[PDB]
């Protein structure tokens, strides 16, 4: 119960470093 | 460009944006997860 | 209008930055929380 | 106790997403 | 100048993405915490 | 154990602070 939790948070995590590994390259490009 | 960069700034902050609603979706599993815990130490 | 859009682009970061804040905000009472499981399960 | 302060961070939490919803309508209008 | 100010909200985001990241780093960490109270709670 | 993790969460929440205020003032001079 809990251990599913845990990894929701975990992916969501990882997709919100994802977001921002996008937008620095972004920033890089300008 | 201005106008080029003008856009490049627009979906930076919107990749931003994406990253902190993230952030936010992780905060409420993280309450839940709390709630949980001290639950689970209540009904048992 | 650059100049105007220069201007949205400010505002969208300062409405980042808030929630940001309110992000930050949650994160220290999310300390707390975990901080008076802990202390309710040692004190009782 | 840990009730209240579950209440404050679901509290900030909505008005952390009423800030971005704010910041995409003005992204929407460049 | 519209170049200086492109340039402002250029490091105001980047500054803006160093806030997250971390938070981020936060939020793994209350991962750990949290189950370390909960494995705390069925280890002893 | 539990103390040295919610201690580095709050060094990582006063970065995160700190980052904040720095692009605020940097917006202030746009």
């Amino acid at each position: 119960d809990i251990s599913i939790v845990l990894n929701k948070i975990k992916s969501q995590l990882e997709e919100s470093k994802e977001w921002i590994r996008r937008s620095n390259k972004i920033l890089d490009s300008i | 460009q201005a106008r080029s960069d003008i856009e490049k700034l627009k979906e930076a902050i919107r990749d931003t944006n994406k990253a902190v609603q993230s952030v936010q979706s992780s905060i409420g599993n993280l309450i839940v997860a709390i709630k949980s815990v001290q639950d689970y130490v209540n009904k048992e």
